[PDB]
DNA sequence: TACTTACATGACAGGATGTATATATCTGACACGTGCCTGGAGACTAGGGAGTAATCCCCTTGGCGGTTAAAACGCGGGGGACAGCGCGTACGTGCGTTTAAGCGGTGCTAGAGCTGTCTACGACCAATTGAGCGGCCTCGGCACCGGGATTCTCCAGTATGGCGGCC
DNA sequence: GGCCGCCATACTGGAGAATCCCGGTGCCGAGGCCGCTCAATTGGTCGTAGACAGCTCTAGCACCGCTTAAACGCACGTACGCGCTGTCCCCCGCGTTTTAACCGCCAAGGGGATTACTCCCTAGTCTCCAGGCACGTGTCAGATATATACATCCTGTCATGTAAGTA
């Protein structure tokens, strides 16, 4: 029988590993293309320093992880282990947004 | 016939540039005159915070058996000092990672 | 020339890995698209300011330092790119 | 060459060798502490400008800076900063 | 029989009556006594402008109202109406307190 | 002249009134002391800033402008008191 | 012998003082030198902003059958506008109360 | 003997009667207006100082103020303010 | 009816494998040596800003006499919170496949950034004025008050649906 | 099965107190008017800031090529969220009592702000020197690699909660 883990175990291992690890979890180049396509939504033919792209990146994942920590706070306050989007909408209202 | 040009940081016995801070405040648009002890006091505060942070960073580096200051060490040090934490609550560290934080309800029986 | 869909490029496993870094143990399938929406809103809010900085700078190439300025304006100050 | 840009490399390195003679430092962390010292310098500078406005003072003194420290810095950080700055300003006053 | 409203009816009447209200909900003299009490610990013989006392009063009242807004958003998030202090602690800690 | 227990001077029905202004229908018994404590902490922070202002102003009388600036520094800016 | 005194606020045709806003910007230590279009542009922005504030206050007062503005009208004026709310999310109003706001779960049936 | 305290009373009164001739006012509403005008004034002024610093500008012009308007003032109000400000500087240059 | 006992599902007790734990290496970012010029600094000096004395007056602080408003205490009661179990469920995890990301490798010029000009551009001083604020009072919109109408809320007779029993 | 009769459960009218709501009366504060004063502007002047041109050179962009992490998609194991019923208890509402908050009145002086005097201080400027930045360049910490231990979480077995027989 091939080995298989119970649910949450790989989730928890990933939790531990990326709490330990510090690297970016999103591919940089689709992020860069998204940055450029939303740039041309404001001003066409903009150019971006790569440092600006990664700076926007680490800002983005930091903002995201802050929202998800608030999401887990709401979800355990909702007595739950699975988050639903209303947790995020709630937290977004709590932050004043 | 001028005497030796001494440095005001060493006059305060300190490392942070007194002249740089005083010039920045003269060029920072906060007051056109700056009190004489104001940049010395400011640099002393800055060096005190910087010194305690670098001490924590070196101790955290020694904790994970590394000899070089790492931004992960900066995260694990500053975010684990609660007064530095609420001093710097909304401040993001590039490639610092996150604190190891598992909720007790997330841990199994 | 133009691009139509790269918000998809912030992929679902990337969101999953972040929620592992964010401490989420179980992620609904409804989570990913609305997380994309709210990060979309946040990045629009940041980059609108960054572009405003940029034509305030009379430049055509976006620099990281204005991104730092916009983040510090929005209370999400980032260390590691100033100067 | 290029234009000289001021940074806080050497002063942080001197202070590091004061607190930890044995260790090294990464340049990424170095830029982070440059951002730190610039950011906290800006916070204290703006706060001192606010209080000089409130007291209608044309000059920001170490009294104002100490007030701003007691505002921003929490508790023992504030009082040991007061002690350190007081010791420093007594030494500089005594040259 | 004497007239008795069902539980929550007078509560909702208080809801509408105090949302339409604009007046301060704290007695002035014990609030002034409390601010003198707490401020005496930090600095002795402190004197208070009465306008500053009502300023602290209204600011604290609205800060608490915003807190209970966050709280009952968490409570309807938590499928409850009997708010409990963990809701307030959730609102504070997601807000960052 | 010393005061000891004026946190109870903010009465239980005053707490109920405030929660009615907050739109709270049902209030548990554990609520009131926690509200007293958190308002105590908030007031302590604000008047700590205000007392710092006042001693920095070399004054003895607490003024409402100091209250305004203290609330500004906590991101709770108040309109209507001479600001 | 002298030019007639005709103020720059009348040059803008606007009631907000060009002179007072200019001297507050110069005294406010933001830069030692200020462009000429900066205070007129600022005063135009401020007077316009206060104009929609006064519109919403006027309709709020007309709704509550009083001819005079009360800060309750100011509460209803500010909190019912989404861009004004985004401007004043963290701003506290004296004796304003709150919006008439009940959650649907609080109503009977 | 008293000392004058400056406030924005007459201007807000003027524009109120311009847009609502029949509408009255309370004084504490005017206190909230004074708090508003100083608050938004200092927001815009601090942002303009920031933009002057970032682009190494020693002079804050209308471009700085307009930039600060697009930053802080959100959306539709920003576009209207841009419109009447452009009108306002235009008629000002013609005056 | 309780005591014992079986059994089967929740509790008790030991291994594959992903990450932790042992060096080997080679490199390029750490780390240190070198020219430099710019950045700090010092003496005078002209001038300006804050500390200090007085004081006064007005605004705060303490005291007092009633008055309910507000707090406070207590009791009936409906609602609230929420857990055990159930039950459709909804997503983590396996793991192979695809592909475009990732790495690495080239060419180039757009504009980033640096350099000379120059004129706009705007701060600043004496003077002069005109708007704009201190002061006051006063009168009519609004606060307070009495009396219906409305409005809302709780109940109780009731009609009707639903359900059973007899013919 | 029809018919008739009986229970169940909400349908609904009714009634009375709370609050709008309508009308009457004082009152207080908007506001509007009068006197002062300061500020705001203008002309000019003088210094200077950055806009503009323009070069240049360099990293972003475009193009190209090999690799495999990504990723994603389907299957499936398995745990999730929440609701029914119930269940237990907890403030809500509805009073009474009481007391001190409030309001009106009285006396004290604190200190805050205002004017004048004073003198402490701080930047400007000019120049001079030295220390950190730019550059350059060795060099070992660790990035990467290979080999091994142990968690560790999963997997295979204990245990007692509960069902059942029977003394």
């Amino acid at each position: 029988k091939p080995h298989r883990y119970r649910p949450g175990t790989v989730a928890l291992r990933e939790i531990r590993r990326y709490q330990k690890s510090t690297e970016l979890l999103i591919r940089k180049l689709p992020f860069q293309r998204l940055v450029r396509e939303i740039a041309q939504d404001f001003k066409t033919d903009l150019r971006f320093q790569s440092s600006a792209v990664m700076a926007l990146q680490e800002a983005s994942e930091a903002y995201l992880v802050g929202l998800f920590e608030d999401t887990n706070l709401a979800a355990i306050h909702a007595k739950r282990v699975t988050i639903m989007p209303k947790d995020i909408q709630l937290a977004r209202r709590i932050r004043g947004e | 016939a001028r005497a030796k040009a001494k440095t005001r940081s060493s006059r305060a016995g300190l490392q942070f540039p007194v002249g740089r801070v005083h010039r920045l405040l003269r060029k920072g648009n906060y007051s056109e005159r700056v009190g004489a002890g104001a940049p010395v006091y400011l640099a002393a505060v800055l060096e005190y915070l910087t010194a305690e942070i670098l001490e924590l960073a070196g101790n955290a580096a020694r904790d994970n058996k590394k000899t070089r200051i790492i931004p992960r060490h900066l995260q694990l040090a500053i975010r684990n000092d609660e007064e530095l934490n609420k001093l710097l609550g909304r401040v993001t560290i590039a490639q610092g990672g996150v604190l190891p934080n598992i909720q007790a309800v997330l841990l199994p029986k | 020339k133009v691009l139509r869909d790269n918000i998809q490029g912030i992929t679902k496993p990337a969101i999953r890995r972040l929620a592992r870094r964010g401490g989420v143990k179980r992620i609904s399938g409804l989570i990913y698209e609305e997380t994309r929406g709210v990060l979309k809103v946040f990045l629009e809010n940041v980059i609108r300011d960054a572009v405003t900085y940029t034509e305030h700078a009379k430049r055509k190439t976006v620099t990281a330092m204005d991104v730092v300025y916009a983040l510090k304006r929005q209370g999400r100050t980032l260390y590691g790119f100033g100067g | 060459k290029r234009s000289r840009k001021e940074s806080y490399s050497v002063y942080v390195y001197k202070v590091l060798k004061q607190v930890h003679p044995d260790t090294g430092i990464s340049s990424k962390a170095m830029g982070i502490m440059n951002s730190f010292v610039n950011d906290i310098f800006e916070r204290i500078a703006g706060e001192a400008s606010r209080l000089a406005h409130y007291n209608k003072r044309s000059t920001i003194t170490s009294r104002e800076i100490q007030t701003a420290v007691r505002l921003l810095l929490p508790g023992e950080l504030a009082k040991h900063a007061v002690s350190e700055g007081t010791k420093a300003v007594t030494k500089y006053t005594s040259a």
